[PDB]
């Protein structure tokens, strides 16, 4: 849905490394492994936390708000 | 639904105490101490420090069920040595070692410049 | 005299050190205490005022509860269970407020830098969400389409990892001993050769390799533990180690106190 | 009276018991009741 | 974890592993039992119900 705050197994905070990860993937044309290593995710628990996330919230944001102010 | 509150893992309930000591009839000069709201963190440490003692004939602990946070520690010492005294000595030794370790770690950390 | 410590690497969030002249039980107890028994601040209660976003209220509440907060002076705060107030006061809690509105045509990211402390901290060093990245925005809490609003208040109480993992300040703790397997505490699974198939640990450089002809040393015990403590950010990693030792010492002292008083 | 929101206009309306359930802005016949005013408490665990 | 049981990490659960949302919907209509026997959505009162 949206990026998890912490890695499930060890508890490292990874919720602030999603936009940086996307910027590294897009702007710098880095592959996923090097981008993960750059952000400091060395254990594969954190690496699978960030690598396999699906950002479904964008889809949810496409629909018009039900209660619009 | 039936899940117990998590604070039951470390908070003493109403009408119960941290320690209770019961004599053991299987062997002479042996006691069983039930520690409440404790786990392997304390049990293994206490057991090892007791085994370090020379006058302790037997020392063991067990957590009878993972559901409940409590453990039983059996201590048997030589004649004329109170098992409670053995527990006191083990706890004192643990406290002294931990204090020395804290002092050493603080002194070592004070020597860093890249922190 | 006692346990001896030599530290290899020191960082803002990691400390890698050696713990020599100490029992295995003591090292494991210290590791467990660092994992579980260190008090920390974290958001515990969430009053939702307005939520027109795409996320459920308890979803956002959970995300907020996982936000690391500054806990350097957490010892000056009291547990909410043993405070004389009704629900929450200034002696036992910190009140934050998250108020975000989607007034931009593009998606607006609600980070943890938008969390504002309302309760008077009374000069303590608690409450501030931990910021680590270079951009300055904290944890990505939510996203807002244009016209969507999110207004809520959070109460943060002190807690330990035993009650909930959101209070754990210790992340992953590397713990190794006897890299050369001289104590024979493991039997290495192998197909052709155990030595070739098992990569040597980085700590093997700090011990003398076995001579391969000497007899097994049955009197040798376990000591010289290589430990690497990582910090989530709530408290500095050196404070993580020191407070773990302090908490373990407090537990043993409480055992002594109960024994004497009964 | 009681507040509702048009499922399409996203506009706010006040409806009585005798009012026909429609959105005066567009005519949509689907309305969602407004969020309650009493505070809601959530445990962040 | 014997006989197909599993041991799950409680700390992992606390951080959101396998957590779920569950929605359930109840539908209710008012039906014309007669020409003027229409049902009405209202708050029932113990005095006259
Ligand atoms: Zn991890
Ligand atoms: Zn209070
Ligand atoms: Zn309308």
């Amino acid at each position: 849905m949206i990026v998890p705050v912490r890695c499930f197994s060890c508890g490292k905070v990874v919720g602030d490394k999603w936009e940086s990860y996307l910027n590294l993937l897009q702007e710098d044309e880095l592959d996923e492994g090097t981008a993960l290593s750059r952000l400091g995710l060395k254990r594969y628990c954190c690496r699978r936390m960030i690598l396999t996330h699906v950002d479904l919230i964008e889809k949810f944001l496409r629909y018009n708000p039900l209660e619009k102010r | 639904m039936n899940a117990p509150d998590r604070f039951e893992l470390f908070l003493l309930g109403e009408g119960e105490s941290k320690l209770k000591i019961d004599p053991d009839t299987k062997a002479p000069n042996a006691v069983v101490i039930t520690f409440e709201k404790e786990d392997h963190t304390l049990g293994n440490l206490i057991r090892a420090e007791l085994l370090n003692d020379r006058k302790v004939l037997f020392a063991a602990y067990k957590v009878e069920h993972p559901f409940f946070a409590r453990f039983k520690l059996r201590i048997q010492t030589t004649e004329g040595y109170d098992p409670k005294d053995a527990l006191k000595n083990a706890c004192n030794s643990i406290i002294n070692k931990l204090g020395a370790l804290k002092t050493n770690f603080e002194t070592e950390w004070n020597l860093q410049t890249l922190a | 005299e006692g346990p001896q410590v030599k530290i290899r690497e020191a960082s803002k969030d990691n400390v890698d050190f050696i713990l020599s002249n100490v029992d295995l039980a003591m090292a494991n107890s210290l590791r467990r205490v660092m994992i579980a028994e260190i008090p920390t601040l974290a958001i515990d209660s969430v009053e939702v005022e307005t939520n027109t976003t795409v996320l459920a209220d308890e979803f956002i509440a959970h995300r907020l509860g996982l936000i690391p907060l500054q806990s350097m002076d957490i010892e000056q705060l009291e547990y909410s269970r043993d405070c004389f107030c009704e629900d929450h006061c200034d002696k036992c809690s910190v009140v934050l407020t998250l108020q975000a509105f989607g007034e931009s045509e593009s998606t607006t990211n609600v980070y943890s830098k938008d969390l504002v402390i309302v309760s008077n901290l009374m000069g303590r060093n608690i409450g501030h969400p931990i910021i680590q990245d270079k951009e300055g925005n904290g944890v990505l809490i939510c996203k807002l389409r244009k016209g969507q609003e999110l207004k809520l208040t959070c109460v943060a109480k002190k807690g330990i990892a035993k009650e909930h993992a959101k209070w754990g300040p210790a992340a992953a703790i590397e713990f190794e001993y006897d890299p050369w397997n001289k104590l024979k505490h493991t039997d290495y699974w192998y197909e052709q050769d155990s030595a070739k198939e098992w990569p040597q640990s980085k700590n093997c450089e700090y011990e003398d390799p076995p001579n391969e002809g000497d007899p097994f040393d049955y009197k040798a015990q376990a000591d010289t533990f290589y430990m690497n403590v990582e910090s989530v950010g709530s408290i500095p990693v050196d404070q993580v180690v020191v407070r773990g030792i302090d908490t373990l010492q407090k537990k043993v002292a409480s055992i002594l106190l109960a024994l004497t008083q009964m | 009276t009681l507040k509702y929101i048009c499922a399409e206009c996203s506009s706010k309306l006040s409806l009585s018991r005798t009012d026909a359930v429609r959105c005066k802005d567009c005519g949509h016949r689907i309305l969602l009741k407004a969020r309650t005013k009493r505070l809601v408490q959530f445990e962040a665990r | 974890n014997q006989e197909d049981s599993m041991i799950m990490n409680q700390s992992s659960i606390d951080r959101g592993l396998f957590r779920s949302l569950f929605f359930r919907s109840y539908m209710d209509q008012e039906k014309k039992y007669g020409m003027s026997i229409t049902e009405t959505f209202e708050k029932p009162q113990r005095t006259n119900t």
